[PDB]
């Protein structure tokens, strides 16, 4: 059968407990699971595609895969301190840089 | 935590309705009214049966999930929302999948364990009585755990009996004594 | 010494065929049923002994 | 008699206590099954199919445990019960093993009874370390010449064998083993090597005819032989190395020494491939599941020179890789060239042009060991070398309608008589002390003027010449393993006489 | 009870039906599904548990409702054997497609069986003469062994084949076995009319040769179980009959070849080149049930067809590893217009050695081997600059083997009708002497023209006289 | 100790992925132990995969576990023994003394993961390496704290050329080293072992300037990957903490790609080009850039590089290629020529060769001389079919001074004497300067090409060239 983040237990039981979305898949996000740099999130869904994103470890990711269950980042940095369910901050800003 | 984990697929939809409504502690509730909408389900045969099967939208597979819910009043509330997710998921295919393995889950919430002493020919109730009996005397059985009893017949195993229950068994039928006897023999 | 080893083995692989012909012979009889009693009391005495 | 025996078989048969764990099949089929339940296990583990088949245990899987079957798939049918063995995968190893062909479980094949085992082990089993080991200080001379002089073979190290598929693979490896037969009529156990021969993926009759040929050498009688015909199941063939190199370290835990020729390895990895393409894990580089390196890495570093305080005992291996369209490149091979201590490059143009030996020595190396040959032989054949070296520069000039000069003639006319010095028939090792005249010769160039032709003549004439007279001059060899001034002296002396008769 | 069953999937030749009572099935067994096209033979081959197999399907799956009722005949396929096979030809199952009604038989047989075990092996090597004179010289045959080819594409594979039944099975009185798997149909109905023709089939009389012919058109999955039920008729010649039997396949690429285009279907993830991940078990099962132990000697004749011409390929690879002898033909060869086109430095038999042909034979072998090899050397040069401008020495070499290139061509008696050249079968103990002759320059003084496509040394001197004129 | 304890879910070779109990999920890079007969098994995290379960890479062969097995979590990637009580013992890739040394650590252990020094660290380095191989020293100079790169094939004797370096550099340099082999043979290591005891570098008495990590190919490929953090980070300890100058030496790396290439497809990463892991530039690009000279000590890194099948068109080599400040090449051809060093001298670029870091004289010099190589090899085909005829009398004593320059390369090792027997020269940088200048004017042109062959500088070759006369 299809993979969709109600196969995530946690994400199951919350919904079976009739608890859901509500301002956690606005621009909040939460990590699904994170592997390889490529943290899977669900949420975001005010996300605009390729926008930087901001974790609460602190990393920034772009969003290349707007994935119909989840939202791919790519982190910008480590693993080291990314780990599940961390509170992804939605930057609003597509990828710009200073110029002058 | 999961009462055991059961399955990866289906049985981690019965988990989370299992470890959900554990917290809600209304799962003999859930899983009686779960029976009785399963038994509506079958006992309505054409599309009861035939639309178990996905064929139709999602808005018309919530409206088959309404009159499902008006069949009866009472379904908990936790498999009124399972029911919400499989219309989402849009497979009720798997749905009596989910109730016999909530059914498993339950039953071992309850600890009501299963068994088998498999022959090749129906068993006294003598037998089945002292091997109900041998088989609580001994650890086996926890005891807060119940048991069930089943003889199958299955000409397989050529006579004997082998006991079975749990990861233990003990096996001494009398084809497999011969295939070690006639191996040695090959020797 | 080789033809009288070979011997040994072919009288071995002729009287296995016997073995086997045994084998039928027993699992006509009902002691078929009479050894699952003694099948029955034997699981009886091994786990109890659990 | 046969009847005693038979009786105290089924006296072997008695009684049985509770089994521990059980599952049952589902899908199955392939050799591949998989059972649900079997919680506890540990990995590697042999179960017992109620089919009668045993199979190793190569995935836990938090759903359903996957058992390659060691047996044939009508055997095993569905929802049948395992029941673990409860032993991860061993072997019986012991002196018996001798004088045996097993399969790869160990049962006796060619059935000369059942196997006496000293002991059992496991059939994987880390690399000694670094700390128990000593410097390869004892030479294993094949009884080739080439191999001898140009490729020093030493207890121990890992050494090659490579090139084209059944080219005589198999014979190069046997002649080895022949002449291993010279210290085996000997005494003195660490000057003796017991000889495993392993057999992956060959049919049964090359197999029979081998066992056959050991046999007619009468070199059978220190072997022991592991197969794993080609019929027989490609899990029961990746296992195959691994139970050899378990009945290897019985030698090597002994003090013993000994060598084990693994033909083909080649077929390890074909078995392997298969394993895991059944088994369903990712392929890797051409199909060849990833850890292929690992597994050839692993098994091959478990053979050693040991140390004093650990007995010296080396386990000696050869490897024996078939080189499919003769291109190394092939990720199995440059695998295998990187594990081992030397490469044995064998050209089929070379058997062609009529080297036999066909081993093409540009090719060859052995990359350490110079203590691993006779320091006689050495001396002898230190500008063999460099004479065959040069020969190879000057007649690669040759080629393209050069008109060459008579110096670069002189290399080539002492050259092409090395390379017919060298040629040997199959099945027909030499004496190394008798070996050490024939290169002094060609190396002193006592053979460039000699007739192209009756090379061979004078090889075989000199060879009873040395007999005839000097008998003492080969004892002195034998004896003292490197040449004196008087050898060298007595066997110029020697030479020259019999350039010309 | 009747183990009914209701057909779950028909993809492809790989249907999967459902075992509706938990009486179990088991791995090779056979299924019978009666259709109004008469039944359809199935196998079964997996099991996915659940009471659900996977199998193989011989004859075609057209037709097929999703649903279709099953009744398990249990076991293996079983052929009909007897001295009735002899003198039929006979459709996979056993029904003889040459339409000379019911074979009366003994035993039915199961079509897989277990490789004779490695005691009962037995091994000897006495030389059968094939009187093709490249066969003797490089790479003689041998009885009770495995023989090999590895013809290119259409390069006559079987007509290399037709000339070695047409002398060694002649030549052979016990029984032997043709077994032709997905070959081109009109050409087995020439095979069968030749037979026929020839006597070795005598329909009034009884035929030393029985036959199994699989027509090329036929359903991949019967394709791949042609072999094993050809391979149970030769077991019992082997075993039951005893007598020594002889035994033809072709082509045995056929055989892995089905099997590659059946493993995708059955769920496997294929091996390079699309090769099947059992090619090694496949082609083990089948090399090792054919082997000559105390029971029998069976001398086998296997026939690789190399696809695309590449010999590195998986499948040729796994052959060269089963064979006592093999004997490469090759394209180029053959357009140099060589017949035959066995490859000279691509040939080997381990029945070729000085202990075995002796000495002389063996000698005579190692210059043709050395002529030959530097021959092929200085091709290279021979293209960039001139013949002349090679060494003179060399230059005699050359012109002694491209006199041996052009000897070794030998009309033969099935190629007679198609060269127009009348046959030439030349005895071994002459072509002893004929190459002797020719390695002593004897007769290296005529033309290479008339050593182009002629028999013994003698016929060449003949020839030059014919030349001369 | 926290309760994070997950049980076994799945052993599928080196694969193993844990399922830990619910709020009490270990990090990524997290260490974790298990207890078993086997000592601690140490499982490495390497990806969540959600559902409480972690997909950790093993330390150590996973045969003989057991499918829902406790896992104890000691957390942050494994922290090995830094110290000077580093030095002198073999660790292996937990730490763990391979040698029975007993305690190791001084009083500190620190991760295998650190992070690569950020560009404002970088500190720029031009210094000069003098090898006393003269190839090395004329057409390719090294220099002090750089990151020299052996780039070579199979068995070109590649830890031969390694163990000339360690004879002469190591003992000579005051700074400490640590040799580091990743996948190399046990065979290799107890010869390496002996040898550095005999010469002296190890001390069994006296501290040893020298430190051993040996990661041997029998260790999983998992373990194989993390031999090189843990030597990396031992150096690093030098480098930063004890701010030495070190004189690394590492080996092999393509044993360190290759095992990373082989736990990708365990990992599950779809393969990449020549089944390489599609992280194949940023994993090379952590262990290479976390090795440098900055403010802190001078890591003199000599980094084995294992060419497949001298294939170098290969991404692995290719990528490494870049990679490494001092490439050499070390070719096949050139052993059979039989000069020994093996080292392919226009296929060996330096960006420490200039005309201003080692000046114009050394690099003129060197100039003339690749200059007259490069004719040599270009004629080759000329003399190969048109032979000495409407070849220029001029081109032909080039051609004759190249195999003299190319024989005068020739100088044997002294760790060679065992793998030749003539001793091996440590000639003076400036002195092959000058001597090989001697070459070029054609003042030795009277000296036989084969009395260059094998011997040391011009007043070794001129002495070769009267042993020959006589």
């Amino acid at each position: 059968t299809k993979a969709q983040p109600t196969e995530v237990s946690s994400i199951l039981e919350e919904r079976i407990k009739g608890v859901s979305d509500e301002a956690n898949l606005n621009e909040t996000g939460r990590v699904l699971a994170v592997g390889d740099g490529i943290a899977r999130v669900f949420g975001l869904n005010n996300i605009q595609a390729e926008e930087l994103v901001e974790f609460s470890s602190g990393v920034k990711g772009m969003a290349l895969n707007l994935e119909p269950g989840q939202v791919g980042i790519v982190l910008f940095g480590s693993d080291r301190l990314v780990k599940e369910g961390e509170l992804v901050k939605r930057t609003g800003n597509i990828v710009d840089v200073p110029v002058g | 935590p999961p009462p055991v984990r059961l399955f990866g697929v289906e049985g981690t939809y019965a988990t989370a309705l299992y470890q959900a409504a554990a917290k809600n502690s209304s799962i003999d509730a859930a899983f009686q009214s779960l029976q009785k909408v399963e038994s509506t389900v079958k006992k309505n045969p054409k599309l009861g049966h035939l639309l178990l099967n996905p064929a139709l939208s999602l808005k018309d597979r919530n409206s088959v999930i309404d009159a499902i819910v008006e069949t009866h009043k009472n379904l908990d509330g936790y498999v009124v929302n399972l029911l919400k997710v499989l219309s989402e998921n849009n497979r009720l295919g798997c749905f009596e999948k989910i109730a016999s393995d909530f059914g498993v889950l339950n039953d071992a919430h309850n600890g009501l364990l299963k068994g088998t002493v498999t022959s090749a020919e129906p068993l006294d109730p003598k037998s089945f009585k002292r091997i109900e009996k041998a088989l609580s005397a001994s650890k086996l059985v926890g005891q807060g755990k119940s048991l069930k009893l089943e003889n199958v017949v299955k000409p397989e195993i050529k006579g004997g009996l082998i006991v079975e229950l749990g990861d233990k068994t003990v096996d001494l039928s009398i084809s497999t004594k011969i295939q070690k006897l006639n191996k040695v023999l090959e020797d | 010494v080789r033809y009288e080893a070979s011997l040994r083995q072919l009288e071995q692989r002729q009287l296995a065929k016997s073995v086997i012909s045994r084998v039928q012979s027993e699992l006509g009889n009902p002691k078929f049923q009479e050894k699952v009693l003694q099948q029955s009391i034997s699981e009886i005495e091994q786990l109890l002994s659990k | 008699e046969v009847s005693s025996i038979l009786e105290e078989r089924i006296k072997g048969v008695s009684d049985e206590a509770n089994l521990n764990e059980t599952g049952r099949v589902l899908a199955v089929g392939d050799g591949i099954a998989r059972v649900f339940g079997l919680n506890n296990i540990q990995a590697e583990e042999l179960v017992e199919f109620s089919s009668g088949v045993k199979g190793m245990a190569l995935n836990l899987e938090p759903g359903q445990v996957g058992i390659v079957l060691f047996g044939s798939d009508r055997l095993v049918k569905e929802g049948e019960l395992v029941k673990r063995t409860g032993n991860i995968v061993d072997v019986p190893v012991g002196p018996g093993l001798l004088g045996r062909v097993v399969d790869a479980l160990g049962n006796p094949i060619d059935g000369k009874g059942p196997i006496d085992a000293a002991g059992r082990s496991r059939a994987q089993v880390k690399a000694p370390g670094i700390l128990p080991r000593r410097s390869v200080h004892e030479p294993v001379q094949t009884g080739l010449k080439a191999v001898d002089a140009l490729v020093p073979i030493g207890r121990g190290q890992r050494e090659l064998i490579i090139g084209d598929r059944q080219t005589g693979k198999t014979a190069v490896a046997l002649d080895t083993i022949l002449n291993q037969k010279r210290w085996n009529n000997g005494s003195d156990e660490s000057k003796k090597l017991y000889c495993v021969y392993v057999a992956v993926g060959q049919k049964r009759s090359t197999v029979a005819q081998l066992v056959q040929t050991l046999e007619q050498h009468d070199a059978m009688k220190y072997s022991i032989i592991v197969a794993a015909t080609a019929s027989e199941a490609a899990p029961l063939q990746y296992l195959a190395p691994f139970t050899a190199a378990s009945i290897g370290e019985w030698f090597r835990d002994n003090g013993k020494h000994a060598l084990i020729v693994y033909d083909d390895l080649s077929k390890q990895a074909v078995a392997y491939r298969q394993l895991s393409l059944l088994l369903r894990r990712p392929p890797g580089r051409e199909a060849y599941p990833g850890d292929v390196f690992y597994l050839h890495s692993r098994l091959l570093e478990r053979a050693a020179k040991l140390s004093e305080k650990e007995g010296s005992g080396s386990l000696t291996a050869l490897p024996v890789i078939e080189t499919q369209g003769g291109d190394v490149s092939a990720y199995i091979p440059t695998n295998v060239i990187s594990i081992t201590d030397g490469q044995i490059f064998l050209e089929a143009e070379l058997f062609y042009k009529g080297i036999r030996p066909a081993i093409n020595v540009g090719l060859s190396v052995s990359r350490v060991g110079s203590a691993a040959q006779v320091k006689a032989l050495k001396q002898v054949a230190g500008s063999l070398k460099l004479f065959l070296a040069q020969y190879r520069e000057v007649a690669a000039f040759a080629q393209f309608g050069s008109d060459l000069d008579a110096s670069t003639k002189q290399t080539l006319v002492r050259g092409e008589r090395l390379t017919q010095l060298l040629k040997q028939n199959q099945y027909s090792p030499l004496a190394t002390e008798e070996q050490v005249p024939l290169i002094y010769a060609g190396v002193n160039g006592h053979l460039d003027g000699i007739e192209l032709s009756r090379i061979g003549e004078f090889e075989s004439s000199f060879l009873s010449y040395l007999k005839s007279n000097h008998n003492e001059l080969l004892t002195e060899i034998r004896e003292k393993g490197e040449l004196s001034k008087e050898l060298l002296a007595s066997l110029k002396s020697a030479t020259e006489s019999f350039v010309a008769t | 009870t009747p183990i009914t069953g209701k057909v779950t999937a028909v993809i492809g030749a790989i249907v999967d039906v459902h075992f509706e009572q938990s009486e179990l099935p088991a791995i090779l067994n056979a299924l019978e599904i009666k259709t109004p096209q008469g039944k359809l033979v199935l196998e079964v081959a997996q099991h996915l548990g659940e009471n659900t197999v996977r199998t193989i399907a011989m004859d075609g799956t057209e037709g097929l409702v999703r649903g279709e009722k099953v009744l398990d005949t249990g076991g293996p396929i079983s052929v009909p054997v007897g001295r009735e096979t002899l003198g039929r030809i006979i459709n996979v199952i056993g029904e003889p497609i040459d339409e000379r009604g019911p074979i009366k038989s003994k035993l039915r047989k199961p079509i897989h069986a277990d490789p004779p075990s490695f005691a009962e092996q037995s091994t000897s090597a006495e030389i059968l003469e094939t009187g093709i004179k490249v066969v003797d010289l490089l790479a003689p045959y041998a009885r009770g062994g495995k023989i090999g080819l590895f013809g290119g594409a259409g390069v006559g594979k079987t007509v290399f084949i037709q000339e070695l039944i047409n002398n060694i099975a002649k030549a052979h009185g016990g029984f032997s076995v043709f077994t032709g798997v997905g070959e081109r149909t009109r050409e087995g109905n020439d095979l069968y009319r030749e037979m026929k023709e020839t006597g070795v089939i005598n329909l009034e009389g009884e035929s030393k040769v029985a036959l199994v012919f699989g027509q090329m058109n036929e359903p991949p999955g019967a394709r791949a179980r042609v072999a094993l039920t050809g391979l149970t008729i030769a077991e019992y010649f082997r075993d039951e009959e005893g007598q020594d039997v002889l035994l033809f396949i072709d082509n045995i690429f056929r055989f892995t070849q089905a099997g590659s285009e059946v493993s995708a279907l059955l769920g496997r993830i294929p091996s390079a080149v699309g090769y099947q991940p059992t090619l090694a078990t496949d082609m083990g099962l089948l090399q090792e049930r054919i082997t000559t132990t105390k029971k029998g000697s069976v001398t086998s004749v296997q026939a690789v067809y190399v696809p695309a011409d590449d010999l590195t390929d998986p499948a040729p690879a796994t052959t060269f590893a089963h064979l006592d002898a093999t004997t490469v033909l090759s394209r180029g060869i053959s357009e140099l217009g060589i017949y035959p086109a066995v490859d000279p430095l691509d040939s080997k038999s381990r029945l070729l050695d000085a202990a075995v042909v002796g000495q002389e034979h063996y000698d005579v072998a190692s210059k043709v081997q050395e002529t030959l090899q530097t021959y092929k050397s200085l091709q290279d040069i021979i293209a960039i600059l001139g013949m002349d401008e090679l060494s003179e020495q060399d230059k005699l070499t050359v012109e002694r083997a491209r006199k041996i290139q052009r000897f070794l061509s030998q009309p033969f008696a099935v190629a007679e009708v198609f060269t127009g050249i009348p046959g030439k079968l030349v005895r071994l103990k002459d072509t002893v002497a004929s190459f002797k002759a020719v390695l002593e320059g004897k007769y290296d003084n005529i033309p290479e023209h008339a050593f182009y496509m002629v028999g013994g040394i003698e016929d060449v001197v003949a020839k030059a006289e014919k030349l001369a004129a």
